[PDB]
This record gives structure tokens, C-alpha cells and sequence, in this order.
């Protein structure tokens, strides 16, 4: 069932490799699926602050 | 008329009770005032970020630098092009400025992260987390666990809830499958404590759930766990996005129902910043084999030239193209094609000739196929290789040639790995060779 290209480390000499459905690769190539990405946090915004304000201040 | 000490004075108790609308107009007020202090400056575009109009605050900034010069308001400019999705002007930005401060380390760590610069943003981050101390370290070390879990699962080297989720990113950047899911389980257990102690959240986890289960090919559960995924209408639009591009890549012909209601999803606002460069490619890549599939070819030819223009990035695109013109009777084109993108990389060539060969066994020309198999360096030893060349030698008999691999593969083996199991398979299964035809 599975391509020759995901069974490389296993000889065994399947017959359909000579005949029509060789099944070398995946033909036409399968879909590609993403993990979803990793979680990141905008750090930045808590160092959005007011300046010191002491040396004008009341 | 009021006291200008008095101003400041609320103005520093509207800043220090949080609320920031009535602090800018005050701040406003002020600066009608006294138009010619910085200080007041530095307080509204503050004031501006915080409400989230950075459009104003950059717009505040640029129509004010001449007014401003001396220190320079550099780190709000940079986050607030940051926030407007303007990262290469955010580079100059903080590589301009006249001094390093932490927020600009911070801030420099972010935008190194979001251009995929991951050797540099490590660096950058791992000082930050080492030299820095503040209330937000659990998020720098969830960042720079973020920071080398994307670097594994795209670029691929070796490395509470969200520290989790990222360790599972990780580990599924390294391919192992089964712990992923346990430490997914460890974190859905975390979410459930933290939330009991608000679904939206819980969804990211199942997020990561069904894709293992389809890379494992428990295929119908994570089908189901990607219907309720969404039935949960999640806020998040990049998540949205990848979670329909899985769905995809599990329906593949069948249920184009659902292949196009999730293409509806694939392409909405905000998408093209949220997710990466992989990630958009491998959507795009997705696109084109849907639309060969059951859309009309004059769309499935316009995503794969698309991708084709991005395609010097990675992830060859080129056999859409050549499995539709295999589609369309077509399979020389689809050869020649195959053929000069092997000639013009000489690196990504091995892989790619795999799929030439196939096609060259479709009906005849079995011995060419053999030829480009055998043109494989590097991968020509490799058993389940000799055993295909050895079947279709077989094919017309041509069995000295086939010999002949079996003793350069022995010999390849020997000078490399000697005494492996598969090597003394191959030396077995040659000695039985010769001992059949003589």
C-alpha cells in the first residue's frame, strides 16, 4: 500500500515494482498537513509605560 | 485655568489606576497647554498604544520628530510598526537607536522571531531570560520554548499549560507522535484545572490533538475532533486557518463539502501574519491539489504557478504541475519538466528523480526507469532501492547488471557500515542470487 520511498530500509521484492502501479512515489503528491504553530506572547506591550514623571511633577 | 503640576499629578494617578482614555485626554489637555514638552509627547503616543490606535501614535511620532530629536521615541515607533505588521522597518528601527534598553531587547527578540531568523532570536532571547528579571518570566521562557519548538519542526535541528503545548510542538517537530499526545493530554488536564479554577483556549490543545491522530492515521477520530474544533467557533483566524488546511489534507478527494467551506476559512483576515512562511506555503501547496481534484483545472494551474514564483523557498511544487499535465494525457511534458528542475538544483535532484522513474514504468521504458533509479547516488545501496532495481532487471532479464549492484551495494556497505543487518542481508540474499542463475 505505502510508496517504496516510506519502505527504503526493508528489501523484499514486491512484483508490482515492474508491473503498471509501481507505486514508487506518491503520484499525484500528497497534501501536506501543518502543526499548528507554537504559542507566543507579545511581551513588549507590558514595557509600553509613562516616562518618570517625578521631575515634573507636583 | 488649572495648575500645570496639578495636570501632571492626575495625570500620573489616571496612568497609575490603568485607565488610559481619560489619562490621554488629559494628556491632551496639557499639551494644548504646552505644546512645545516632551515628556507630554512620550505620554499621548503611551496613551495611544495602550488604547491600541498605533496608526495615531506613529502618526504622532513622525509629525513630531523634528519637535522630539534628542533621546528619540524610538521603542514606541518600533512596536507601533510592529503591531501594523511593519517588521523590516521595525529592524532599522531598533538597529538605529542610540542605546540598547530591555524593551528594545524585548521587542528586537519579537520581530527576530516573526522574520524567521530563529538562530539570532535564540541568542537574543536566551539573554533576555538570563540577564533580565521581571513578573513576566514565565512568558520569556514559554517564548523561547516557542522560539526553539519552530525552529525544530521547520528548520529542523535537535532541541504550565503553554510551556506544554510548546514541548508537544517540539516533539512533533522531532516526530515522535505518542508522547506528544500524552503531554497534550498533560496539558488539556492543565487547561481544565486553570479554567475551572474560556473555551476558545481549550481549542489550540485540540488543535494539536487531530493532527497527531492523522499523522498516527487514526484518520475518523480527527475528523471528529477537528468538526467540534470548529463547532466551538474559536476566535483565533490562524487556527482557523491551519485547522482547515488539516481538515483538507484528511479529506483529500472525498467530502469536497467540506474541502471548500474550509477553503472559505483558509484565506481570511489577519491569516497572512499570524501563520509562517512554512505554513502559508504548505496552505498553498494544499490549494492546488484540491483545486486539481474537483475544481476546474484554470484555478488549480493559477495556485501552482503562484506557488511556483514563491517556490525557490522549499517544498517543491513542481509536481502539481506535473501530475495535472499527467491528468491532461500529457506525460513527456511532465518528463521534460521533471527533468530540467532536477538539472538546475543539483541538492534537491536525488529526491526528485523517485518520481521520474514511475512514470517511465506507467506502460514501458522499464530500463530508462532502472537508469534513473540507479543514477541516485548516495541512495543506490539502500535495500529497498537494490531490491526494486533487481525486480525490474529481473523484469528482461538483465542479471549481470543486477549482480553487479549487488556487489557495489555490498561493497558500499562494507566501507560504511560494516557487519549491518542490512548489510548482511544484502550479502545473504547476493550469495543466494548466484546461487540460482549460477
Amino acid at each position: 500500500n505505502k510508496p517504496l520511498v516510506e519502505r527504503f530500509e526493508t528489501f523484499c521484492l514486491d512484483p508490482s515494482l515492474v508491473t503498471k502501479q509501481a507505486n514508487l512515489v506518491h503520484f499525484p503528491p500528497g497534501f501536506q498537513p501543518i502543526p499548528c504553530k507554537p504559542l507566543f506572547f507579545d511581551l513588549a506591550l507590558n514595557h509600553v509605560a509613562f516616562p518618570p514623571l517625578e521631575d515634573k511633577l507636583e | 485655568g488649572v495648575s500645570v503640576p496639578a495636570l501632571w499629578s492626575e495625570v500620573n494617578r489616571y496612568g497609575q489606576n490603568g485607565d488610559f482614555t481619560r489619562a490621554l485626554k488629559t494628556v491632551n489637555k496639557i499639551l494644548q497647554i504646552n505644546k512645545d514638552d516632551v515628556t507630554a509627547l512620550h505620554c499621548k503616543v503611551v496613551c495611544l498604544i495602550q488604547n491600541g490606535s498605533f496608526k495615531e501614535a506613529l502618526n504622532v511620532i513622525n509629525t513630531h520628530t523634528k519637535v522630539l530629536a534628542n533621546n528619540s521615541l524610538s521603542f514606541e515607533k518600533a512596536y507601533c510598526e510592529y503591531r501594523l505588521n511593519r517588521i523590516e522597518n521595525a529592524l532599522k528601527t531598533i538597529e538605529s537607536a542610540n542605546q540598547q534598553t530591555d524593551k528594545l531587547k524585548e521587542l528586537y527578540g519579537q520581530v527576530l522571531y516573526r522574520l524567521e531568523r530563529y538562530d539570532e532570536c535564540l541568542a537574543v532571547y536566551r539573554d533576555l531570560v538570563r540577564n533580565s528579571q521581571d513578573d513576566y518570566d514565565e512568558e520569556r521562557k514559554t517564548n523561547l520554548s516557542a522560539v526553539v519548538a519552530a525552529q525544530s519542526n521547520w528548520e529542523k535541528v535537535v532541541p504550565t499549560h503553554e510551556l506544554c503545548y510548546n514541548t508537544a510542538c517540539a516533539l512533533i517537530g522531532q516526530g515522535q507522535l505518542n508522547q506528544a499526545m500524552k503531554i497534550l493530554q498533560k496539558a488539556e488536564d492543565l487547561c481544565r484545572r486553570s479554567l475551572s479554577e474560556p473555551q476558545a483556549e481549550l481549542a489550540i490543545i485540540h488543535g494539536q490533538m487531530a493532527y497527531i491522530l492523522q499523522l498516527q492515521g487514526r484518520t475518523e477520530e480527527a475528523l471528529q475532533l477537528y468538526n467540534q474544533i470548529i463547532k466551538l467557533k474559536p476566535t483565533d483566524v490562524g487556527l482557523l486557518a491551519v485547522i482547515a488546511n488539516n481538515i483538507i489534507t484528511i479529506n483529500k478527494d472525498q467530502n469536497v463539502f467540506d474541502s471548500k467551506k474550509k477553503v472559505k476559512l483558509t484565506n481570511a483576515e489577519g491569516v497572512e501574519f499570524k501563520l509562517s512562511k512554512k505554513q502559508l506555503q504548505a496552505i498553498e501547496f494544499n490549494k492546488a491539489l484540491l483545486a486539481m481534484y474537483t475544481n476546474q483545472a484554470e484555478q488549480c494551474r493559477k495556485i501552482s504557478a503562484s506557488l511556483q514564483s514563491q517556490s525557490p523557498e522549499h517544498l517543491l511544487p513542481v509536481l502539481i504541475q506535473a501530475a495535472q499535465l499527467c491528468r491532461e494525457k500529457q506525460h513527456t511534458k511532465a518528463i521534460e519538466l521533471l527533468q530540467e528542475f532536477s538539472d538546475q538544483h543539483p541538492e534537491n535532484a536525488a529526491e526528485i528523480k523517485l518520481t521520474m522513474a514511475q512514470l517511465k514504468i506507467s506502460q514501458g521504458n522499464i530500463s530508462k526507469a532502472c537508469l534513473i533509479l540507479r543514477s541516485i547516488e548516495e541512495l543506490k545501496h539502500k535495500p529497498g532501492m537494490v531490491s526494486a532495481l533487481v525486480t525490474m532487471y529481473s523484469h528482461e532479464e538483465d542479471i549481470d547488471s543486477a549482480i553487479e549492484v549487488f556487489t557495489q551495494a555490498i561493497q558500499w556497505y562494507q566501507n560504511h557500515q560494516p557487519k549491518s543487518p542490512a548489510h548482511l542481508s544484502l550479502i545473504r540474499e547476493a550469495a543466494n542470487f548466484k546461487l540460482k542463475y549460477g
